[PDB]
RNA sequence: AAACUCCAUAUAUAUAAUUUUAAUUAUAUAUAAUUUUAUAUUAUUUAUUAAUAUAAAGAAAGGAAUUAAGACAAAUCAUAAUGAUCCUUAUAAUAUGGGUAAUAGACGUGCUAUAAUAAAAUGAUAAUAAAAUUAUAUAAAAUAUAUUUAAUUAUAUUUAAUUAAUAAUAUAAAACAUUUUAAUUUUUAAUAUAUUUUUUUAUUAUAUAUUAAUAUGAAUUAUAAUCUGAAAUUCGAUUAUAUGAAA
């Protein structure tokens, strides 16, 4: 997410993007959604095993 | 004294796996440049410890 | 180093009946000359040995 | 004064650092001929260093 | 297309630190105010400038970028007893008063010259400062040759300079200063100019404020400085401090990067800047004013030679250094002016505290730091990590050194 | 957009790295003996040239082989060359390497590029 | 390099004559090199041994 | 040497900041000093020498270590937990002959 | 098989008049670990025990060599040697040139690139290494040259010292600091502006194009010099002024 900002050091833009996560505004959240609710959609196959 | 104290820590561990992920060709101080700069921009941003 | 050695205690020793002060064997550092070959006569490249 | 001439003269053989003159020869086929060569140099050296005039 | 909005940061690190107003968050910490007529109250604690010396600063250049002052809302400093106090006890008392200011990198040399800026602030003193030397040296500013002066002139970095000037110190001064002679420079006002060919400057009756706010043609740029050079040292009224930071990058690059018609690079004396520093340096501009000092300064950023150590004293003259690290003319113009040396020393462990003390104040530290480490632990190990004592360092560790 | 002698410069380019660029003959060095017989400032842009610093960059670097006359000398040396009867000719005849080079592989951008005809 | 060059090669040429050594302040060929480099014949002539080995 | 007194450090004459530019350099060099809290007590000498930067630093907290036994030998065991007295063999490993540098290899071609 | 073995590691003794220095070293002998002890939680043949963790005593953690018997009628008659067969004015021996370097296609290995978590300049009380080489030698410092004051780079002039813990090859380089960097209008400069001054703000100019080769990239080639050699065309290596593909 960061490597999508206009600025030539990456140091800058980390800095950006983790300062706006802070804040709790990146696209990085819906990622995480996906992945927990395709989880669930996969609830029943987990097996103590 | 030096009983109750626990051992200082060897090194921040989520920093130094942040590190070795930006790092490259061996090439550390680079990488925690990087890091301890952005660190410090969103510190001076935020005015919360990053 | 044994011959070396031997000889060196034996040269100290002739130097003191012979009245001449000797500060004795001083382990200057060794040389190490190495050279490398192909193991096979032919064509084996990949098995090489070190001398 | 002749010091100072006989330093500048040697040029690389002296070390001001440590003050020693160092000369060696080799290209005579026995040590006798090197050592009469090198007597002969420090000579002539020292004879231009004393001449002042 | 746009790519980069209204608001956005895009330069590098340093430039974005630099300019991007990071300060409008810092908390508005309260602090006395600098004064030397109060070192007394104000000694080895944290201080802020007046606000008639942020400007004045502001001006002359005297805060720079990679000094981390973006942290705080305004830039501040600790009067130090053994750097700022006795320095400044010495350029009073001193009778010469010209001093070249020495230190390891980052040790705080620049700080001190914006303290003396500072000073001569609230002593009513004009101040000419060359922030950045590099500026006439580097070849991106124009030059033209001027034969009555036999000197390049660079009109670009003059306009700047004289801007600086005008608006750096106070009108009251300027103005309290008359012209000795007469001057009849070139018009190149936007409008008047039409009409009005030249302008005339006449004795007593216009005053140096005139003569920095007036405006003319490049070529013409080189006698207006000249000019303004003239004027201050003839004037006996007010005392002038030239100061130059980064002085080592002037006695490192005798020869600059402008090539003259013949492919030739142009020795640094054949410019004017150079040629006016290195005179005021010497003693031939010789100011009226007694105390009209000159304080220099130079940075780590910059090569070392064996120029200035000779210059010094500090090492002997060695005759067979190639022209590259050894510039004798630069050394025997700088002896000839009894430049005296001034070495900044490290920070002990009482200062670091203050320092790192006020940090907590400003809430600039880690909470590891903070919330947890013992003080007295937390001052001696960054009093260790700093190389004992070095402010640049030991700022880096504070808040830049986030492992 | 300035023009010398036909050839198209933005405004933000430095003279001495544009000239080298654009004009077949003139380098690095050339450029920047050019820039500093006219007095141009090392870094200066295109710009800030006035039109009488255009005419003297175009009329001084008139006076040296221009592109179409170093073509013309590069040419003419290989046609010297095939002429003669000489190996180097032959091979620029035939589209391959001249110096020496190995033909069992590669020799791909010789034979793109050699010629009797070469730019 | 503030003393004249005369006097440097007046130092240089003295010295030359003292340690009977070439003196050349023009920098042309000489051709020295080519008198002075060793003779390795003796070398590369016994590289197969003494033949006279009692046979 | 390590000797009492103030939290002063010279590494082959020269200062901690000129002689060791990173950060990481210090702490390490600093942590036996800081196991046990003591780190505004001691005067440090070091005189590396050989290898690169890290292993001086590492070299030098090791040997600080190894010092600070003498003034409380009893808090051997809390440095040797902190894994300070131990010693660091690792080192480069010779590029093996038929090989690449070593523990590398070339391309193997299966046909 | 393992172990003994070698490099490396920790310690002890010995040697060295600490000008072969570095003793922070060198190399001879020896010791050390294929670690021990304790506790608990486990499954078990019931501590007449294994793995799980803890604790405390330790400097204690690696690499190299050695790859059996048989099989592949695997490779080698071009390292060398022999059996059989074949040539003996030629299939044996010498010299001058050429070839092994040819180029449609294909193929396995690598080197160099396609730019901003990356390239370029500079950095003289010269940041910081190891292992090797120098009687068929290594070659410093100083000089002239290209080339400007100098530095860097490459030749030429001349050989300082050393045949080596002594002098030379040789100031390691990345690192780190400063400056720059097209695509990029994210830039420059003309004025004002100012408590961002190496810098911000307002107006004008900074054009012509788009999926693109730059101030990326160095392939191909023109010319002039230089090094080795008796000889550089087939067919060698460097430097300079131009060239500047593909990607
Ligand atoms: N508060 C405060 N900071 C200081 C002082 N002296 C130095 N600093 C800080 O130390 C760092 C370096 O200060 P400079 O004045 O740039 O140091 P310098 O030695 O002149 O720097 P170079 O020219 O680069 O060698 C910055 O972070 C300064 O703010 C001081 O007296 N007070
Ligand atoms: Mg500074
Ligand atoms: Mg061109
Ligand atoms: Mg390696
Ligand atoms: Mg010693
Ligand atoms: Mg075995
Ligand atoms: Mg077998
Ligand atoms: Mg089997
Ligand atoms: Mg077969
Ligand atoms: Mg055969
Ligand atoms: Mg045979
Ligand atoms: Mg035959
Ligand atoms: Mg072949
Ligand atoms: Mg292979
Ligand atoms: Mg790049
Ligand atoms: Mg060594
Ligand atoms: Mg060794
Ligand atoms: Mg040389
Ligand atoms: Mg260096
Ligand atoms: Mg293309
Ligand atoms: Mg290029
Ligand atoms: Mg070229």
């Amino acid at each position: 997410s960061a490597n999508q900002r206009v600025s030539s050091d990456f140091a800058v833009r980390l800095g950006e993007e983790l300062t706006a996560i802070a804040k709790g505004t990146s696209s990085a959240f819906e990622k995480r959604d996906q992945i927990h609710k395709t989880a669930i959609a996969h609830r029943a196959y987990i097996q103590l095993k | 004294a030096l009983k109750s104290v626990p051992i200082p820590p060897r090194k921040n561990a989520t920093l130094d796996h942040i590190t070795n992920m930006i790092m490259r060709h061996g090439k550390k101080e680079k990488a925690q440049t990087i890091l301890s700069r952005a660190l410090y921009l969103v510190y001076c941003q935020t005015r919360q410890d990053p | 180093n044994e011959n070396l050695d031997f000889y060196s205690d034996f040269i100290l020793r002739t130097g003191y009946y012979l009245g001449i002060p000797l500060t004795g064997p001083k382990p200057l550092p060794t040389r190490r000359e190495r050279w490398t070959v192909i193991k096979s006569p032919f064509v084996h490249a990949k098995s090489k040995e070190n001398f | 004064k002749s010091l100072h001439k006989f330093r500048i003269l040697a040029r690389s053989r002296y070390d001001h650092t440590t003050d020693i003159f160092k000369m060696s020869s080799d290209k005579f086929e026995h040590a006798s001929q090197n050592a009469r060569y090198l007597h002969d140099i420090l000579q002539r050296l020292l004879a231009e260093s004393k001449d002042l005039t | 297309a746009k790519r980069v909005t209204p608001g956005s940061l895009y330069k590098n690190w340093t430039n974005t630190t630099h300019t991007a107003q990071l300060q409008q968050t810092a908390v508005p910490l309260a602090l006395p105010i600098f004064n030397f007529d109060d070192i007394s109250k104000t000694l080895n604690k944290v201080v802020s400038y007046s606000n008639k010396q942020y400007k004045s600063l502001h001006h002359l250049g005297s805060f720079k970028k990679s000094q981390f002052n973006e942290l705080f809302q305004k830039p501040v400093c600790l009067v130090r007893e053994d750097a700022t106090n006795s320095f400044l006890k010495k350029l009073v008392s001193h009778p010469v008063k010209k001093f070249i200011i020495t230190g390891e990198p980052g040790v705080g040399k620049t700080v001190l010259l914006s303290q003396a800026h500072a000073y001569a602030v609230d002593s009513k003193q004009i101040i000419i400062n060359i922030s950045y030397p590099e500026l006439f040296l580097n070849g991106r500013n124009d030059f033209s040759y001027d034969d009555d002066l036999k000197l390049f002139i660079q009109p670009m970095y003059l306009k700047k300079l004289i801007r600086k000037i005008l608006k750096a110190n106070d009108p009251a001064l300027l103005k309290s200063i008359e012209l000795s002679k007469d001057y009849k420079f070139s018009n190149a006002n936007p409008k008047n100019a039409s009409v009005k060919p030249f302008v005339t400057l006449n004795k007593t009756k216009n005053t140096v404020l005139d003569l920095l706010s007036v405006m003319t043609h490049p070529h013409n740029r080189g006698k207006l400085m000249k000019a303004i050079i003239d004027e201050l040292s003839v004037q006996s009224k007010v005392p002038i401090m030239f100061t130059v930071d980064n002085f080592s990058k002037v006695l490192t690059t005798a020869y600059s990067a402008y090539r003259n018609t013949e492919n030739k690079q142009i020795y640094s004396l054949d410019l004017q800047m150079g040629k006016l520093m290195m005179d005021i340096i010497s003693g031939e501009t010789k100011f009226a004013n007694g105390e009209s000092s000159t304080i220099l300064a130079i940075s780590g950023v910059d090569r070392t030679n064996k120029t200035l150590p000779v210059a010094l004293g500090k090492i002997p003259v060695d005759p067979y250094v190639t022209r590259y690290h050894y510039e004798p003319k630069f050394v025997e113009l700088l002896q000839k002016g009894n430049v005296t040396e001034f070495e900044v020393p490290k920070l002990n462990k009482q200062e670091v505290n203050e320092l790192i003390d006020y940090y907590k104040q400003s809430n600039v530290l880690l909470d590891k730091d903070i919330t947890g480490k013992k003080w007295e632990n937390l001052i001696d190990e960054k009093y260790f990590l700093s190389g004992n004592g070095n402010p640049r360092e030991l700022l880096k560790s504070l808040v830049l050194s986030h492992r | 957009v300035v023009h010398i002698l036909g050839k198209g410069f933005k405004g933000k380019e430095v003279i001495k790295i544009a000239l080298a660029s654009k004009f077949y003959g003139i380098g690095k060095t050339t450029a920047e003996k050019i820039c500093s017989k006219l007095g141009l400032y090392p870094w200066m842009r295109m710009h800030q040239l006035s039109e009488p610093q255009i005419m003297s960059i175009a009329s001084e670097l008139s006076t040296m082989t221009i592109e179409g006359d170093a073509r013309a000398i590069v040419k003419d040396n290989i046609a010297l060359k095939r002429k003669i009867g000489s190996y180097s000719g032959m091979r620029h005849t035939l589209h391959l390497p001249v110096r020496g080079q190995h033909t069992r592989n590669n020799a791909k951008t010789a034979r793109k590029l050699n010629k009797i005809d070469r730019r | 390099m503030n003393v004249p060059k005369a006097r440097l090669l007046k130092v240089a040429e003295l010295s030359a004559k003292i340690f009977d050594q070439n003196f050349n302040p023009s920098g042309i060929r000489t051709g020295s090199k080519i008198l002075n480099e060793r003779l390795k014949g003796p070398s590369v002539a016994s590289y197969y041994g003494n033949p006279d080995i009692l046979k | 040497f390590v000797v009492r007194g103030t939290g002063e450090i010279l590494v082959n004459g020269r200062q901690l900041n000129d002689y060791f530019l990173k950060m990481k350099d210090r702490e390490s060099i600093m942590y036996p000093l800081q196991v046990i809290e003591s780190v505004g007590k001691y005067n440090i000498f070091a005189t590396t020498s050989g290898g690169g930067p890290t292993g001086q630093a590492e070299s030098i907290m090791h040997a600080i270590a190894k010092a600070l036994v003498v003034f409380n030998p009893l808090l051997k065991s809390r440095l040797h937990k902190a894994g300070v007295l131990t010693r660091d063999y690792r080192h480069v490993e010779r590029k093996k002959p038929g090989k690449k540098k070593a523990r590398k290899m070339p391309t193997w071609v299966k046909r």
